[PDB]
DNA sequence: GAGAATCCCGGTGCCGAGGCCGCTCAATTGGTCGTAGACAGCTCTAGCACCGCTTAAACGCACGTACGCGCTGTCCCCCGCGTTTTAACCGCCAAGGGGATTACTCCCTAG
DNA sequence: TGCACAGGATGTATATATCTGACACGTGCCTGGAGACTAGGGAGTAATCCCCTTGGCGGTTAAAACGCGGGGGACAGCGCGTACGTGCGTTTAAGCGGTGCTAGAGCTGTCTACGACCAATTGAGCGGCCTCGGCACCGGGATTCTC
């Protein structure tokens, strides 16, 4: 099983290898918008982020609502209540995932904020 | 006679939310809680005071004493509606 | 008299509610003047008297 | 007819008691025990009904934290029902000995 | 029946407040005992505030200043 | 010549005069300076007010128009510097928060 | 507590490391000072059960 | 480089210390991240009560008063 | 050729750490650590010599208090290897967060 | 049965732990007065005791099934050990910056 | 034998009508906070001395970093049984609530003796200085677990 995964993904690769040689430019653009559109998911979790450290901000009201309803209170009920629940560590795992997505979409389209204002 | 806090606390309470009723049970829990405050904040502030070898209490030792027990930013939020009020009052020229 | 940016010393356009110190823009405010630790503020409003 | 799973009407019985507000126990037991408790320590002692409610919200808050203590000692414990040395493990850690 | 006073659904009930989902049969002793280690620590400082005051009753007043005490404090009854 | 209480020269709604006599005689220095009741009163003012806030959100919440103990409970417990403050303290007639462990759920 | 504790480790001298000894034995005491950290004096020596190797 | 000054066999001797046989890997970085939080919240309440001393250097006078504040009371210097 | 069994010598010399009270900690790489960690508030600051002795007892105490805790924890959680999620339930139980 | 690794007995400065005098504030003694603690005496709230109806909660026996527990095979990651090397520590010299303290003053807080 | 249609039964919908039920506002009162006047002593300023502590030397040396062989310990997986969850029959003694009784909480009055306050006094506990032996340190031999 697990040989057959590695043969698949040597299949992948070789055929990314293929890709890349034959026309480098549409798969360079293609890599290029996959980095942008991975850039744009991490600035807005790091927004959703931001915006949920606010205690008086509208998404914190929102949380003690759902809190409260939670507590006026089913499958989806209950994975809402899994949902609910505070993670940190995981969104910093998210977001070291996330960065290594947008690092893989990068190497993907080079092998295909400023100071002034 | 007895003393309590009753009246300021509801117009506190009218001043931000005027169609809101009360449980005297909830007067009883939120003037123990004022009334524990103010004694954690007193007998602190009378500590430093003794520590600093002074016999006087002023705005500045209640300061360092709301510093150590409040949280960061409940602490900076205190010492700055604190800090508008003295010189409010102290502005009596 | 002018009123100027604490900050920085050019125009002060705007004044912090909290501390009532005078800030130029938003990036200012952003990095310098809300997460401002306690007590740099008198310092601040020690060079023009008005601690 | 129709059952249910074991472990899926308690969740909705969980859920209810963490509810509900109310109380957990029966006054007059436990205001049998607290006066044979008190006559230990100094005889012919009468009590006040509000002295009672604040010693059965104590101790019913004392059970309550010591009983997450001990449930998360034992999902620690890579197990789901409690035993008495989780009890044991909670007291320990928690200082009280 | 004083110190089993207290039912068996009883600590059940103390139990899933407690949001638990597995319980064995040893432990109701043991929280009954727990029980007793705990009263013992609580009344007999109520005990000192109550005789120290020339009173054979105890009132509000004494059982929340015994709670104050070893820092368990609770509300509600400070007046 | 006459004038009102110190409480409006400060422009607070607690008493400042009643810290100033409680401070005087509950034996916690010899020698009590002017400005100290009012420092005190305006931080009571606020912890009250921002109190009363969350009791207040709580309350519309769960849509009555009377303050629940269980408001209270839920308002500081919810929030984590009154957590942070409060945490030994135990709320008369508050409950407790809603809480399942995931492994605890049926996971299938 | 803290002289015996000198006499039974031959010193007639008071060291920290005696009066940790002096205050943990004593249960009472021990409660009374269970929220208190000593200089120098150092922990009882406790070992585990099953952390003891072997057998007999 | 200077948050590297805690070093690993220092860490180990401290949990000889506590007298167990086998020592996992990550438990030196684990106790690290606990302790500079630890040592932070005593640095929190120690150089304020310098500040309102109108001083500018710290004593053992005053880290014994934060300590017992806070309630771990420590003999030894004084207090 | 003469090898011994692991854990043999680490109990031994736990054994004399047990014997053992003197600090286990380097003086000048934690003067260092306490400077950078209190030039953050207000800088040139002066330090006493027995400010930093008092610093190093209460943090080797508080690491031997903890860790007896995590062995309880370890123990059991019927291993000898303690774990990070064995920290987090000492920290957990003993109540600091 | 051997071998590191301990415990135990004897010589060595030493430098840090007991006396001792000088003496300076701080404990001791006496008188005065004005109030607070103690005791007596008083009025009613509120705590204890019991009877009786209702019934929802609790005990007890029966069984069924997940879940605690015993065993097992395995990566493998911690543990003992040799080899650099790198910073910790001890001896020390000099500065100067910061704490202690004296000394008058005035204002603001006690009454 | 099954299906479709018709008739009866019942739910309901929304404004009533009585009709309580627990809440928010309009008058006394008394006492304690505020204004005004006096005093004295507690921070406040500041200068000066001296002490310790922050850098900077340098050697040298226990000790950390790093790599390497190996061995039990943690990991998931699978089976065996029983213990806790579920359920219905059968108590029972909690809960309400009602009444009766009386201790004891609580307020007031009055007194006088304990204690703050003040002035004089003497002695004893802090401190600089002086002197010497307990213990750590070092060297070498007995002794005990471990392999």
């Amino acid at each position: 099983e697990k040989e057959r995964v590695a043969k698949e993904e040597e299949e992948k690769k070789l055929k990314e290898q293929q890709w890349r040689e034959t026309d480098l430019n549409g798969w360079i653009k293609d890599k290029r918008l996959k980095l942008n559109k991975l850039i744009k998911r991490r600035k807005e979790k790091l927004k959703l982020r931001d915006e949920m450290k606010d205690r008086k901000s509208q998404v914190s009201q929102n949380r003690m609502k759902n809190l409260a309803s939670l507590a006026e209170d089913n499958d989806e009920d209950w994975l809402i209540y899994t949902d609910i629940t505070q993670n940190p560590e995981a969104f910093e795992e998210a977001l070291e995932y996330e960065y290594k997505d947008i690092v893989e979409l990068e190497r993907l389209l080079l092998e295909h904020y400023d100071w002034r204002n | 006679r007895k003393e309590t806090y009753s009246s300021y606390i509801y117009k506190v309470l009218k001043q931000t939310h005027p169609d809101t009723g009360i449980s005297q049970k909830s007067m009883s829990i939120l003037n123990s809680f004022v009334n524990d405050i103010f004694e954690r904040i007193a007998t602190e502030a009378s500590k430093l005071a003794a520590y600093n070898k002074k016999s006087t209490i002023s705005a500045r030792e209640i300061q360092t004493a709301v510093r150590l027990i409040l949280p960061g930013e409940l602490a900076k939020h205190a010492v700055s509606e604190g800090t508008r009020a003295v010189t409010k009052y102290s502005s009596s020229t | 008299a002018k009123k100027y940016c604490d900050v920085t010393g050019l125009k002060g356009f705007y004044k912090s509610p909290t501390n009532n110190i005078r800030y130029h823009n938003a990036e200012i405010y952003q990095l310098i003047v809300k997460p401002m630790a306690p007590g740099v503020d008198q310092e601040y409003l020690k060079l023009r008297g008005a601690n | 007819p129709h059952r249910y799973k074991p472990g899926t009407v308690a969740l909705r019985e969980i859920r209810r008691f963490q509810k509900s507000t109310e109380l957990l126990i029966r006054k007059l037991p436990f205001q049998r025990l607290v006066r044979e408790i008190a006559q230990d320590f100094k005889t012919d002692l009468r009590f006040q009904s509000s002295a009672i409610g604040a010693l059965q919200e104590s101790v019913e808050a004392y059970l309550v934290s010591l009983f997450e203590d001990t449930n998360l000692a034992a999902i620690h414990a890579k197990r789901v029902t409690i035993q008495k040395k989780d009890i044991k493990l909670a007291r320990r850690l928690r200082g009280e000995r | 029946d004083n110190i089993q006073g207290i039912t068996k659904p009883a600590i059940r009930r103390l139990a899933r407040r407690g949001g638990v989902k597995r319980i064995s049969g040893l432990i109701y002793e043991e929280t009954r005992g727990v029980l007793k280690v705990f009263l013992e620590n609580v009344i007999r400082d109520a005990v000192t505030y109550t005789e120290h005051a020339k009173r054979k009753t105890v009132t509000a007043m004494d059982v929340v200043y015994a709670l104050k005490r070893q820092g368990r404090t609770l509300y509600g009854f400070g007046g | 010549k006459a004038s009102q209480s110190r409480s409006a020269k400060a422009g607070l709604t607690f008493p400042v005069g009643r810290v100033h006599r409680l401070l005087r005689r509950g034996n916690y220095a010899q020698r009590i300076g002017s400005g100290a009741p009012v420092y005190l009163t305006a931080v009571l003012e606020y912890l009250a007010a921002e109190i009363l806030e969350l009791a207040g959100n709580a309350a519309r919440d769960n849509k009555k128009t009377r303050i629940i103990p269980r408001h209270l409970q839920l308002a500081i417990r919810n929030d984590d510097e009154l957590n942070k403050l409060l945490g030994n303290v135990t709320i008369a007639q508050g409950g407790v928060l809603p809480n399942i462990h995931q492994n605890l759920l049926p996971k299938k | 507590l803290a002289g015996n504790a000198a006499r039974d480790n031959k010193k007639t001298r008071i060291i920290p490391r005696h009066l940790q000894l002096a205050i943990r034995n004593d249960d009472e005491l021990n409660k009374l000072l269970g929220n208190v950290t000593i200089a120098q004096g150092g922990v009882l020596p406790n070992i585990h059960q099953n952390l003891l190797p072997k057998k007999s």
